[PDB]
RNA sequence: GGUGAAAAGAACCCCGGGAGGGGAGUGAAAUAGAGCCUGAAACCGUGGGCUUACAAGCAGUCACGGCCCCGCAAGGGGUUGU
RNA sequence: UCGGGGCUUAAGCCCAGCGCCGAAGCUGCGGGUCUGGGGGAUGACCCCAGGCGGUAGGGGAGCGUUCCCGAUGCCGAUGAAGGCCGACCCGCGAGGGCGGCUGGAGGUAAGGGAAGUGCGAAUGCCGGCAUGAGUAACGAUAAAGAGGGUGAGAAUCCCUCUCGC
RNA sequence: ACCGGAGCGCUGUCUCGGCGAGGGACCCGGUGAAAUUGAACUGGCCGUGAAGAUGCGGCCUACCCGUGGCAGGACGAAAAGA
RNA sequence: AGCGGCACGCGAGCUGGGUUCAGAACGUCGUGAGACAGUUCGGUCUCUAUCCGCCACGGGCGCAGGAGGCUUGAGGGGGGCUC
């Protein structure tokens, strides 16, 4: 409401643009020695347990 | 009896919309393409009259790089025409230097002699 | 409709430059850079050809210009105005000399900076011995 | 042959189930499970459970093999909107807009 | 309905700048130039109204339309017999007529006749007849037709 | 304010906590399925054709060329490189 | 920085000459229209010539929406109105006509009549949807951690313990 | 708890800043506004134009999209100038 | 111990002592209400930067084969005092 305040509706097509890096990565997974499962690296996970 | 603005609006507007699309942004997506058009409609005429123009020039270029090549200046092969009293060669038609050189060829010989 | 040219070989050419004035050469390079002086013009494809000069150094320059003709580089900088006399050109690099005689003779548009590539410039003479090399004055 | 599976009404922001669903839009139906399973956000879980019964849709109704159907296309689409107001200072009334999604997806037959 | 109170100061306000709501500029506010109930009639000259009937007559009669009849076995409010008398009138029901005449059993019978119109004697009025196709009038009638103009 | 001629308002199975869907079924019609007839525009989104990372601008217009699409042909439409 | 590159017996300045470029000015070919003039039982229309930038402003001629007569008529489930698309036909134009798609029930020729008669702007009125923007903010800096349980699903609900106000 | 002058004591008011504490800013998950907004494909200089230019002219410069931060300009917002 | 441009640079960077609102007073003019390039005491300075610009840091491609390591310096920048 002050100061600061845009000084033109956005274009449509210039609104998009920024949001290019917006887009999200898929996670990291690898399959464990128990399960079939894919676990994600460094860890355990349920319905397969662990060792050690 | 009252008369509804009914249809009457929505018919002019999409009307003009159609004859504006594809433009860009909302500049082919409401009145703003009215404003838009009537750019481009004073571009249209003033472009038409520049349509002449354009190629005018656009063969005196190629005319002139023809029969330089033979030896001899635009105004001094015209000159020649406009003397030997050969209406013949509409610059437009100039273009022969392309298309059977030979023929211009002759063109600038004819235009050599009517000189002196 | 008027002919409506197509693909062209790049002629190539090889152009002198002692003795020769630096407005008149650069004049004829630029003419020739771009394919205006052959009658199958076209502004459009822009097919200039291949201008390729040699002995940069000699070219002559009349009367008061070695020392008066001033050269301008702007930096973006405060102060950045750095000038430079035609001599100290000659000094460095001097082709640029040319360079920046042609390429202020060629047109404004992208494709002229297409066209400025089309020209080449150094000193020695020996060029870069390709093939084409019809000479000319 | 393609199965649908549709769910209007869902609470939540378009543009914040958006980025989950381009995740997996043309990937192999156990590859885009796993996707869901470990992948943080909450628009996770409601395209999770929609593309789970989109399978059970082209299992149950469209003789659909599980162990060979992808995401041949999925999409969310904007619904209406809850608007709400929200005390400012001064007395400003300024209205709040909780969006609703329709999360769309549609599997189908791989190859041959 | 709506008040006079203004709605705003029209200072400082940031919004636009009005009165009351009952302004025409304001959906739901009173009309501008609205239709007010009022009379369309007017004083046509008598002469006129006289030309016109005798012209209307004498066009249709110039055609060869204007039948001067008298006879009517149709004795009572009854359409069968119109139709029949009608029928050996030259009046198959292919053209539309103003059966003007002085007696109400006659009207009866053309009443509820659709191609039919049923008229009393100062009842002529050119509407009715440049109206129809046909015109048929009883002599009686043709009679006060005549005291009016004739 | 408005489903439809009529509620015949979707039994039963499937995913799901529910919501909501996919079948099936009713109906002439279900993008008539329930604030449901007609459903324009702004606005959001997916798929496809063309296009763009040496470029300078009221965004268009004029010409030439390439690519994609319709046509027996010439030709017409979409896109935009200069 | 002369508009810029550049230019020196000139690409500068003065004198004389011939040639060319270059406007929407002019000519050529075609079409409009209005005006004056001619052919003309022939209304008609053909031909000749000229005018035709344009705000306030005056004049003139049309298109289109609402309703009435026309209507006890005609079009209409073999699909009305309205909607979406078209490169097609007509008109200078406002517009009209045709073809597909939707739609499910009204529509109203020719010729005339009467008006709540055409919107892009009024910090216009109502409603709908965008932009900032996934941004600022989640409202006291007294403070949380862990185990178990319930549960489709728990940092947030129950219970125990430790901590803090 | 009025306004002015001087002095003592004592000090980050200052020479002149440095370090540290915590509450925000920044990254991730959840929820999610506002004023403003002709349309945008929004560079610098010298001229230029109703006299202070992203948009006209000439010239120089500059791959495309962002995140953090500063406020010179957009004669920035706000209030139909008190 | 220079003079000046830069909206007498710079308040969407700060201050607000001055000037330029409402209160008060003196002098002073006016019958008065009031008035003063006369004086005096007091008196609300608006968290959010969209675009250009600038300071820093990334992503994407391009560099006519892929890749790791080390470099050339067109061009630009900082510095420049003095007893
Ligand atoms: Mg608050
Ligand atoms: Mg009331
Ligand atoms: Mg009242
Ligand atoms: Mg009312
Ligand atoms: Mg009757
Ligand atoms: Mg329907
Ligand atoms: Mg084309
Ligand atoms: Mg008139
Ligand atoms: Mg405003
Ligand atoms: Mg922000
Ligand atoms: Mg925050
Ligand atoms: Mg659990
Ligand atoms: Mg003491
Ligand atoms: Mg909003
Ligand atoms: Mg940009
Ligand atoms: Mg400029
Ligand atoms: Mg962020
Ligand atoms: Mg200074
Ligand atoms: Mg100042
Ligand atoms: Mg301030
Ligand atoms: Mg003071
Ligand atoms: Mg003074
Ligand atoms: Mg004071
Ligand atoms: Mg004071
Ligand atoms: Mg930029
Ligand atoms: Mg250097
Ligand atoms: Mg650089």
């Amino acid at each position: 409401a002050k100061h600061p305040v845009p000084k033109k509706k956005t274009s449509k097509a210039r609104r998009d643009a920024r949001r290019s890096h917006h887009a999200l990565t898929p996670p990291i997974l690898v399959p464990c020695p128990e399960c079939k499962a894919m676990k994600p690296p460094h860890t355990v996970c349920p319905e397969c347990g662990y060792y050690a | 009896p009252r008369a509804k603005t009914g249809v009457v609006r929505r018919r002019k507007h999409k009307k003009i919309l159609k004859l504006a699309k594809g433009y860009w942004g909302l500049r082919s997506k409401s009145r703003k393409a009215r404003e838009t058009l009537f750019a481009a409609g004073n571009y249209a005429y003033a472009h038409r009259k520049r349509r002449k123009r354009d190629f005018r020039r656009l063969w005196i270029v190629r005319i002139n790089a023809a029969c330089r090549q033979h030896g001899l200046n635009y105004s001094t092969f015209i000159h020649g025409l406009k003397k030997a009293g050969i209406e013949v060669d509409r610059k437009n038609l100039a273009d022969l230097a392309v298309r059977e050189p030979q023929v211009f060829a002759e063109l600038v010989e004819r235009a050599k002699a009517a000189q002196g | 409709k008027t002919y409506v040219p197509k693909q062209v070989e790049p002629r190539w050419v090889l152009i002198d430059a002692e003795g020769k004035t630096l407005g008149r050469l650069a004049t004829k390079i630029a003419t020739l850079l771009r394919g205006k002086h052959r009658p199958d013009w076209t502004p459009n494809v822009a097919m200039g050809d291949f201008v390729v000069v040699v002995n940069a150094d000699k070219i002559r320059v009349t009367g008061k210009k070695l020392e008066q003709k001033i050269y301008t580089r702007y930096s973006g900088y405060p102060g950045g105005l750095k000038k430079i006399p035609l001599e100290k050109m000659l000094a460095t690099h001097p082709e640029r000399v040319l360079e920046h005689a042609v390429k202020g003779m060629l047109p404004k548009g992208p494709l002229g900076r297409r066209l400025f590539k089309r020209l080449k410039v150094y000193a020695g003479p020996d060029h870069p011995h390709q093939a084409q090399r019809p000479e000319k004055l | 042959m393609e199965a649908k599976a549709i769910a209007r009404y869902v609470r939540i922001s378009p543009r914040k189930v958006r980025l989950v669903v381009d995740l997996i839009r043309g990937k192999s139906l156990e590859e885009a499970r796993n996707i869901l399973r470990y992948t943080n956000k909450r628009g996770a879980y409601f395209v999770a459970k929609v593309l789970e019964s989109a399978a059970a849709n082209a299992v149950n109704n469209h003789d659909m093999l599980e162990d060979r159907l992808y995401v041949k296309a999925a999409y969310v689409d904007e619904g209406p909107a809850l608007k709400r107001v929200l005390p400012r200072a001064r007395g400003r009334a300024d209205i709040i807009k909780k969006r609703t999604s329709h999360i769309t997806v549609i599997l189908g037959e791989k190859h041959g | 309905a709506y008040s006079g109170r203004k709605i705003w100061p029209q200072k400082h306000t940031g919004r636009a700048r009005h009165g009351d709501i009952g302004a025409p500029i304001f959906v739901g506010g009173g009309v501008v130039f609205g239709p007010k109930p009022r009379d369309y009639s007017y004083t046509l000259p008598k002469k006129v109204r006289k030309k016109g009937l005798a012209m209307a007559v004498a066009d249709r009669a110039r055609e060869g339309k204007l039948l001067l009849v008298e006879a009517f076995a149709g004795v009572n409010g009854k359409t069968k017999e119109f139709l029949a008398w009608a029928k050996e009138a030259g009046l198959d029901g292919s053209e539309s007529v103003l059966l003007v005449t002085g007696n109400e059993l006659v009207r009866r019978a053309a009443r509820n006749l659709p191609w039919v119109v049923t008229l009393a004697p100062e009842g002529l009025n050119v509407y009715d007849i440049v109206r129809t196709e046909r015109l048929v009038m009883d002599l009686d009638a043709w009679e006060v037709f005549q005291n009016r103009i004739g």
